[PDB]
DNA sequence: CGTCTGCCCGCTATGAGCGTTGCATTTATCAGGGTTCTGGTCCACAGTAT
DNA sequence: ATACTGTGGACCAGAACCCTGATAAATGCAACGCTCATAGCGGGCAGACG
């Protein structure tokens, strides 16, 4: 209010009011099956306590969350694993209240944004993203937009784990490839026995131990 | 949700902007000096935070994409046009001399009869205009609309009346061309900027599509909404049966009859469905046979944010050329590539940015966006037609 | 409710609530009652409403509107306050804040007369044109809704029409100009218009709040006044000169229309009971007729000053 | 055919065919209690066999029916006694077919 | 000239959105009593004619 | 100086809105069926092989 009055009386030439946070950081990890795309995540995120309780506030900060995609390729079954996986980390129930059938996909996408900042959730990991290709629920452009909308709403960083078959889903247009490779795209390869003209020092250290 | 700024009325210098509480309480119209200095931002880069550890110097360097903004030539025109169409949309909606009470009285019939052309007064006109923004992905359509519309206070409160004027509102389109989920995003974005319950009483009562198209535009006049922004209008291409045209007829009845200004944003794939239009393009290195002044300024202002100990103040022409070659003009790619190269340099330990390092970072960590950049690089229209959004 | 209209100048709060319903497209009356009030068991009343206090809380951010201001300036309270007394007036003001419609009506005289006198909606042809010209809307006004006179104070006659308050007991209705008027000739009695113009300034007068003479004050004031006119026998009334004066001032058709037809043969009468000791507070209209018939050189406020002095 | 549009429109005077005509008479019997109105009526009506089944047609001609007004006098318990008495003489389920559905008067 | 390999394509299953439906809740309706308001009443008080 | 009459005041009850109770009818909402878009399977039918 002081800034507003000063700029209105001409004393202060310009002033900046409240701003809105931009799009959430997104990462895409793509590696052939059997390389350890789930064991690595469960051994890296295990050093972070999941649910932290704050005394001066009243928020149970859920540091991370790991959900998995559906085999149908459905889009109301990946907005509902969110509630079913927030129920196994906390104690309260959410699929009973927010998991009805009257609510559409967009409404289920705008109620997983209030309980995404009510608890200061830190990461959202979606596993096996390859299952969404060729689903009977909707076309190929009803989900390439669903990811864009979901990234643009929730605001928590999103991590996607998938198979090199799922690269073709995200290399379809510049919007989805820009958002999917938001903070770099990590690609995993099998260990090679030798690099250049010398034996590798990773295979030997992985075998001799 | 949003901070309510108590209004104080200035003295406008325009005859038409005479006694409106709505446009005599907005911040003063800035000038060309303030069109290029009220948007600039940069990282602090304190010299005390360059000798720190690698982890601190690598966490404080990832804030460059969020906190860096450099206004180009196009932002001046965009700011002027938005200013004109947000200040001129209230003169036909005067609340003093009984002009807004003639726009709210008509809108009750449209809620009752369900037809959006049942005027009760014929002396209440509309004075709003329309804009259309189209540009390649990563050009800056949103992050240069959240810093040009951020000099206005949003929710203002006028105590001479009881009105709570909402200066601007932003919504985005549904993931399909849905019908009842564009009139629900309006309520979900209006009741989290006022702390009210509009979605729980407009829509939960089992209304039709016509009643939810009339109630939305009535509650958008109960609060003197100044500008309505819809992001990603290309989501209407995959609409339901008839949705691709009913909503585009509504978006031309709202600005023409009801009088609320509307602005639309979309990728060039949204030109098929079609409003004064503004087209944005990636920065071109050569304008008139010489390097672009805007591009030179952008590069030389980005280069002054470097946490590498062995940094080079002088920017090489070869380095600039290969940066443009690997970026192909999109500002998002430019900034992201700079940040990724800086992080990889810190990781390796060699703390000087090289053309080879730039190429390695590109080839290793920009795999998904490769074909679009290569299509823009080739410049063949046949290759451009598929993807690259140009 | 996030945006409650400020009442226009000289308006009934019923019209303010109806316009609040109009401005947001709340067609359903139950939804309107839920949003504005919070309970679905309220009664839409014109003149002496209740539940103010949740209306004055919607306007709380506007500094200039408090409960007393709505009670006095936007409800028909100033037409009962000077006559009922002091304790009844204070109790009624205390009860307008809370949720009791019955007690507020019981405390006041004709509010306890349990009949809604001409419950149909009224309007004035010429006033609506002026309101459309100046404000741009059309609202109910305190001048039209006089307790007993179906007449605008300045213009000729109030053009009635169908529908009423009690047809739907939970709905607020706001006038729309599309029913502006219907052109049919109507003429009004001169003395009745004079009475309306005499009683109108009592509405817009700050001094009517604190000038409420007590019952013994009323009877002693009328006794000394009647003695000064010289028509008073020893502890008796002439019962002829007063009737002659009031018949000269007001014709028989008027007294039929306002429902105070004289019965000089009958010992009990509205005019006869005033001379005797007052038992209960009489309506404003009876006092208005007495004042205008006896002495026309003093206004309503001057009469209140003289009554309150001694 | 005329009676179908009375059901559809809801008005009991919308007759489609002008050639159709009504040939019926009405009567009321009033007497003090103990006169024997009910048993006399039953003795008179016992001569007709009620449900006669025609063979060339397929109609089951109900010669007569008897109902009594409800104690409440309600509008819904006099149009249901007719259905309750039309299947106690035929064996059908007219009440379950018509009465149970949400219908106005 | 028949067939047996690709191409049609008829058909089964599935999910999201919309329209439909029956139960519990709310709303409305009517009878009975009551308690203070009032409507008129009778009696005492006072002013008066024989 | 003493009986007759007009009038104000204390005063019986009639009654009318409010409260309570039971009974019948009108919605809101949670649950269920209808419709359309989409992907795929395998059997039957037009061109090439013998
Ligand atoms: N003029 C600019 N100067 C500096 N950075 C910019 C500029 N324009 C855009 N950016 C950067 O680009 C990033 C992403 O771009 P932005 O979010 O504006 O894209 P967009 O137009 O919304 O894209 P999409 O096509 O996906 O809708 C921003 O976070 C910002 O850092
Ligand atoms: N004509 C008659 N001859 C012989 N007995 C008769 C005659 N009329 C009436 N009764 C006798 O009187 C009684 C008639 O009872 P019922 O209930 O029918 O009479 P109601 O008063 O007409 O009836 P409702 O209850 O319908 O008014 C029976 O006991 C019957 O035997
Ligand atoms: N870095 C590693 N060192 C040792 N074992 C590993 C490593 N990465 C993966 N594995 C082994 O691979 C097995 C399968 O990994 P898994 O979690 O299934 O990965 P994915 O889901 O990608 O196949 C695990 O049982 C684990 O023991
Ligand atoms: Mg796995
Ligand atoms: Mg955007
Ligand atoms: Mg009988
Ligand atoms: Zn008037």
């Amino acid at each position: 209010q002081n800034g507003y009055e000063r700029v209105q009386t001409g004393e202060l030439e310009t002033f900046r009011f409240e701003e809105a946070r931009s799009t959430a950081q997104s990462l895409l990890l793509i590696g052939c099956s059997g390389s350890g795309k789930t064991t690595s995540l469960h051994r890296i995120l295990a050093t972070y306590p999941q649910v932290i309780y704050h005394r001066e506030l009243n928020v149970e900060q859920v540091v991370y969350l790991k959900i998995d995609c559906s085999h149908n390729g459905s889009l109301k079954e990946i907005c509902l694993n969110f509630f079913r996986a927030l129920d196994r980390a906390l104690g309260s129930n959410y699929e009973r209240r927010y998991g009805l059938k009257r609510h559409g996909i967009e409404t289920m996408l705008a109620l997983m944004s209030q309980i995404a900042n009510a608890h200061a959730l830190g990461l959202l990991v979606i596993d096996e993203i390859q299952h969404l290709s060729r689903s009977r629920s909707g076309g190929s452009q009803e989900m390439l937009n669903f990811f864009v909308t979901m990234v643009n709403i929730i605001g928590v960083p999103v991590m996607l784990i998938g198979t090199p078959k799922a690269r073709e889903i995200f290399e379809a247009d510049l919007r989805s490839a820009r958002r999917g490779a938001g903070f770099g795209a990590i690609f995993w390869d099998p260990i090679q026995q030798t690099q250049r003209g010398k034996p590798n020092q990773e295979w030997i250290a992985f075998t001799d131990n | 949700g949003a901070t309510r700024i108590q209004a104080v009325y200035r003295d406008t210098g325009v005859e038409a902007y005479r006694d409106n509480p709505f446009i005599e309480a907005l911040p003063p119209l800035q000038e060309s000096v303030n069109s290029a200095a009220s948007l600039k931002s940069s990282l602090q880069l304190t010299s005390s935070d360059l000798q720190k550890s690698r982890v601190i110097r690598a966490h404080t360097i990832c804030r460059i994409p969020d906190d860096y903004f450099q206004p180009l030539g196009t932002h001046l025109l965009l700011s002027e046009r938005i200013s004109v169409m947000i200040r001129g949309g209230y003169v036909g909606r005067n609340p003093k001399t009984g002009d807004l009470q003639k726009h709210l009285q008509n809108g009750y019939e449209r809620v009752q009869t369900g037809e959006l052309e049942t005027f009760r007064f014929e002396e209440a006109r509309s004075t709003a205009q329309s804009l259309l923004l189209i540009g390649c992905s990563g050009s800056g359509k949103t992050t240069s609309l959240h810093r040009i519309l951020a000099t206005y206070p949003q929710v203002i409160y006028h105590r001479e009346l009881n009105v709570e004027q909402v200066v601007y509102l932003k919504i985005d389109c549904s993931h399909n061309g849905s019908l009842k989920e564009i009139c629900l995003n309006f309520f979900r974005a209006l009741d989290r900027a006022l702390g009210s319950n509009y979605e729980r009483r407009y829509g939960l009562k089992r209304h039709g599509i016509e009643t939810m198209l009339a109630l939305m535009s009535q509650i958008a006049n109960a609060h003197a909404l100044g500008l309505l922004v819809i992001d990603e209008i290309q989501h209407l291409s995959r609409s339901r049966s008839g949705g691709s045209q009913e909503m585009l007829n509504f978006f031309v009845t709202m600005v023409n009859i009801i009088g609320v200004p509307v602005m639309l944003i979309g990728t060039p794939k949204a030109r098929e469905i079609f409003f004064g239009a503004i087209f944005w393009d990636p920065i071109q290195q050569t304008q008139r046979g010489k390097p672009n002044q805007e591009w030179i300024a952008f590069t030389d202002n980005l280069w002054q944010l470097q946490l590498l100990q062995r940094k080079d103040a002088l920017l090489s022409d070869e380095v600039r050329d290969v940066w443009y070659e690997l970026s192909q003009g999109v500002m998002d790619i430019v900034v992201k590539l700079f940040v990724l190269a800086q992080l990889r340099a810190l990781a390796l330990g060699n703390e000087r940015i090289t053309a080879g390092l730039l190429r390695q970072v590109y080839q290793d960590e920009l795999k998904p966006v490769h074909p679009m950049l290569e299509a823009l690089r080739s410049g063949i229209p046949e290759r451009i037609a598929r993807y690259s959004d140009l | 409710m996030r945006n409650f209209p400020v009442p226009y100048s000289n308006e009934l709060i019923y019209s303010t609530i109806a316009r609040a319903g109009v401005y947001q497209g709340i067609v359903s009356p139950k939804q309107l009652l839920d949003e504005v009030y919070g309970n679905r068991k309220v009664v839409a009343t014109l003149g002496l409403p209740s539940h103010l206090g949740v209306i004055a809380r919607h306007l709380h951010q506007t500094g200039r509107y408090a409960v007393q201001q709505l009670i006095y300036e936007h409800t028909l309270f100033p037409l009962y306050a000077p006559f009922v007394g002091k304790e009844r007036r204070d109790e009624a003001i205390r009860l307008m804040e809370y949720q009791a419609q019955g007690a507020v009506h019981l405390m006041l005289g004709v509010a306890a007369s349990r009949v809604k006198s001409d419950n149909r909606f009224r309007y004035c042809p010429d006033c609506v044109a002026l309101q459309l010209n100046r404000y741009g809307e059309a609202f109910w006004q305190r001048d039209w809704y006089l307790p007993a006179l179906p007449y605008c104070p300045k213009h000729g006659a109030l053009v009635f029409f169908d529908r009423a308050v009690d047809d739907h007991r939970h709905q607020f209705w706001a006038l729309g100009h599309t029913e502006l008027l219907s052109d049919y000739p109507k003429d009004s009695l001169s003395q009745l218009t004079a009475l309306a113009a005499y009683i109108a300034p009592l509405l817009d007068a700050p001094r009517a709040q604190e000038l409420s003479p007590s019952l013994e004050q009323w009877t002693l004031f009328y006794q000394r006044l009647a003695q000064d006119l010289g028509l008073t026998k020893s502890k008796h009334i002439r019962h002829d000169l007063v009737a002659e004066r009031v018949r000269q001032t007001f014709s028989d058709e008027a007294l039929e229309k306002l429902d105070l037809k004289l019965a000089e043969n009958k010992d009990t009468c509205w005019l006869k009971s005033i001379f005797r000791k007052h038992r209960k507070a009489f309506s404003y209209l009876q006092h208005s007729i007495v004042w205008q018939a006896l002495l026309p050189k003093l206004t309503v406020i001057e009469a209140l000053q003289q009554a309150s002095a001694l």
